[PDB]
């Protein structure tokens, strides 16, 4: 129930400004600025401000505070969902998103505003639907937005009919100081850019756990997903009466599934770091990067973040694979590895200085993280196993999917 | 790359070296240390903070950085302790008294692990009056043997005189280079 | 098929030297096409099996099973789903249709002796369908 | 080629179970 979506800027001016109901005064957004730095400078700083009887709810853009004020009990979910949805929208269609499109793009981003939502209330959020029908460089609206089928706007042919899909894989793991992990999660997401011929009607199949079972075959390797959060083209009601995972697919690319299960298995890397710092004197990190990934699979792009003092200086690093820079503006040392195969183990001996001035105050111990990245290795196991491509024409589907492995929340807490 | 510039430089010398001035408080630090750099007995004020000089000699340039032996300054060694490759200790043969504090002293700048690569230098100060001991007996008393890992070489240098300064600047630069 | 004929011998002799009762990971070919095994598919590979032979009387077991299963994915690229049997105790029809391939007793439907069992029928009547119209949808 | 993984072709349905 927002009362006035406004977009503000590093500075407190109002970039855009757009009321939906009037009920709030629009010189409130003078005073959020004020009660911003005053939450900040006090640690009670939210994303949800409040200036009397009109609170202000709004997320932290790139460089604009989409702060939307309302004065009602409305829904904070249903704000931060819009204001969701308008920055979707606004990457969708502007590359960027900063001021230097907010005062460019006003023409346009005016109109979408007013379309997006009226009297507070959003009525058609899909950047695809809603490119037909409002654009900076008007005809009727589109039938999508009227039909029950407002993610896949009909009409849509192409020579060629391929779906290209990508089952990228988030390993986190949150692995305690005492060497024990205890966040130990695999979050899956199955993005899928699907382009074809007309509105075609995918059936998508994949070797579920539960579904395995209720076929009979729960005894080969089935994927465990703890949560399935499938996608509004998506069918709930045919997901929840007998797993089938039928839906419309959309015109680019879109997120179809996003599983969430947790891993009880060993990290794919495990670091063995320590920590021989002097007392004002010098300090050593010999740290072991062990894989314990399968030999066959290659973690492209492996970068182990090694937290270094922050006054560190005229640092030295004795590593074996691997280039091993120190940036001052992270203050970290970054553990970079261009191809890192399964079962390998690099060995770096950092060696850095420190002042003979202690600090004046602490500066913490920041989680060392891993930035590996192993394509074609699915932890979690899970295997397409067939998509129901059907179009009342009739065509012959080309789908394609591949599968990635990278790191998501894999952080390693320091001693 | 190319080093043909370091070694026209080197052909003829480069290198410099650093040393450190370090002891108790009156121990002829300041004196030893002008006698050094100019070749008189100058008389100062007592160290309230540091002096820091060079000396040139065999085509080192041998920094010398004077540390007063005060109670205030006697902690902030440490400061010095950074970027140092050399360093001199200078004993007070003549106060019995304070042998035990500069001992202590020596022993407590001597634990540190970071001040690992410079040699010992110990330099028999006061090198004048009768109750002064000999090369051995202050050595023997400081238990200079028992520094494991360190290099360290006791001379005796007359402040007012100045005999022994040029072998222990030798034995200094034979420790610090290890070329022809 | 030369390379399904090379592996037959192969795998025969591996289910055999195993007895009838350490690396981590899922690698995956790359570009390599990965689809549950078809009824025509299930059909050919059972008379193949028929024909060379190895596979009719041998005695089931679950890690001979696997090692077919195994050597099937890796040479056709079938997921190792389609070759599961009806539960006992008794005849075990395939659970995928086109299977000439059975378990019969040879003497707790987990203690009774099973051997694979080659059955024309089993391509052309959906006994496991019929027995587990549940387990079929 | 692509880095992250080669793309793969995937099936219809599950072809063994009817
Ligand atoms: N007359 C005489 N006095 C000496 C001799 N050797 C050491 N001293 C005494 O040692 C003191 C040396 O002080 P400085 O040269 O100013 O520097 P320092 O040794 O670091 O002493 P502080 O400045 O107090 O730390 C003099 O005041 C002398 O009293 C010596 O050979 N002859
Ligand atoms: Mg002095």
């Amino acid at each position: 129930s927002a009362s006035a979506v406004y977009v503000l800027d590093l500075k407190g001016k109002v970039l855009i400004c757009r009321n939906y109901r009037g009920d709030v005064d629009m010189s409130e957004v003078e005073h959020f600025m004020p009660i911003l730095m005053e939450k900040e400078e006090e640690g009670m700083l939210s994303p949800i401000l409040a200036h009397g009887g009109v609170r202000f709810m709004w997320i932290k853009h790139n460089n604009l505070y989409l702060v939307a004020t309302s004065k009602k009990n409305a829904c904070v979910s249903l704000v931060f969902s819009f204001l969701y949805k308008v920055v979707q929208v606004f990457s969708e269609y502007f590359k960027e998103l900063e001021e230097e499109s907010i005062r460019d793009n006003f023409v346009i981003i005016y109109e979408l505003l007013d379309e997006l939502m009226d009297f507070g209330y959003p009525q058609t959020t899909d950047s695809k639907i809603l490119q037909e029908y409002i654009t900076q460089e008007a005809p009727r609206p589109p039938a999508t937005v009227t039909n029950a089928v407002s993610w896949r706007s009909e009409g849509i042919k192409y020579r060629k009919n391929e779906v290209f899909l990508d089952v990228i894989e988030a390993v986190n793991l949150l692995v305690s100081a005492n060497g024990n992990v205890l966040r130990s999660e695999i979050v899956g997401s199955i993005k899928m850019r699907v382009f074809l011929s007309g509105m075609p009607e995918l059936r998508l199949g994949l070797n579920d756990k539960v579904l395995f079972d209720n076929t009979g075959r729960g005894k080969s390797k089935s994927v465990e997903l703890e949560d399935v959060k499938f996608h509004q083209c998506v069918r709930l009601s045919r997901f929840e009466n007998d797993r089938t995972i039928s839906f419309i697919p959309p015109d680019g690319e879109f997120e179809l599934m996003s599983y969430r299960l947790n891993t009880h298995v060993k990290p794919l890397i495990w670091i063995e770091s320590v920590i021989e710092k002097h007392s004002h004197s010098r300090i050593e990190y010999m740290v072991k990067a062990k894989s314990q990934f399968k030999r066959r699979s290659t973690a492209n792009n492996v970068e182990i973040h090694i937290p270094v003092p922050n006054d560190a200086d005229s640092p030295k690093f004795k590593t074996t694979v691997g280039s091993v820079k120190w940036v001052p503006e992270n203050s970290e040392i970054v553990w970079s590895v261009k191809s890192f195969p399964g079962g390998k183990e690099y060995l770096m001996r950092a060696h850095f200085g420190l002042p003979s001035v202690e600090a004046e105050d602490k500066e913490g111990k920041p989680p060392i993280s891993v930035k590996f990245e192993i394509p074609y290795f699915t932890t979690s196991g899970i295997q397409v196993r067939y998509l129901k491509i059907i179009e009342k024409s009739g065509y012959q589907a080309l789908p394609w999917v591949r599968y990635i492995t990278q790191n998501g929340d894999y952080q390693l807490r320091t001693q | 790359g190319n080093i043909f510039a370091n070694l026209f430089k080197g052909l003829f010398g480069k290198k410099e070296m650093r040393i450190l001035m370090v002891g108790l408080d009156a121990a002829g630090k300041t004196t030893i240390l002008y006698k050094l750099k100019l070749g008189e007995i100058v008389t100062t004020i007592p160290t309230i903070g540091f002096n820091v000089e060079t000396v040139e000699y065999k085509n080192i340039s041998f920094t010398v950085w004077d540390v007063g032996g005060q109670d205030k300054i006697r902690p902030l060694w440490r400061h010095y302790f950074q970027n140092t490759q050399g360093l001199i200790f200078v004993v007070d043969s003549n106060d019995r008294e304070r042998v035990n504090e500069a001992r202590e002293e020596l022993m407590r700048m001597l634990a540190e692990d970071e001040l690992r690569d410079a040699v010992l230098l110990v330099f028999a100060n006061k090198q004048d009056l009768p109750n002064a001991m000999n090369a051995a007996e202050i050595t023997d008393k400081l238990g200079l043997h028992s520094l494991r890992h360190r290099n360290w070489y006791i001379q005796a240098t007359c402040a007012t005189s100045g005999d022994g300064l040029y072998e222990g600047l030798d034995w200094l630069s034979n420790q610090l280079r290890n070329q022809k | 098929s030369k390379s399904s004929v090379i592996g037959w011998p192969a795998v025969r002799e591996r289910m055999r030297r195993a007895e009838p009762a350490e690396e981590v990971g899922f690698p995956v070919t790359p570009q390599v096409p990965l689809r549950p095994m078809t009824y025509k598919a299930a059909v050919d590979l059972s008379h193949f099996l028929k024909e060379k032979g190895g596979l009719e009387g041998l005695i089931h077991s679950q890690r001979r099973q696997d090692i077919l299963d195994l050597w099937i994915y890796h040479t056709q690229g079938y997921f190792p789903d389609w070759q599961n049997y009806t539960p006992g105790p008794g005849v075990r029809y395939p659970l995928t249709f086109g299977w000439c391939y059975k378990l019969v007793p040879v003497e707790d439907p987990e203690r009774e002796v099973l051997e694979w069992r080659f059955d024309s029928r089993l391509a052309f009547h959906h006994v496991a369908r019929e027995l587990h119209p549940e387990y079929f949808k | 080629d692509r880095k992250g993984g080669s793309y793969s072709q995937a099936a219809g349905s599950d072809s063994a179970q009817s």
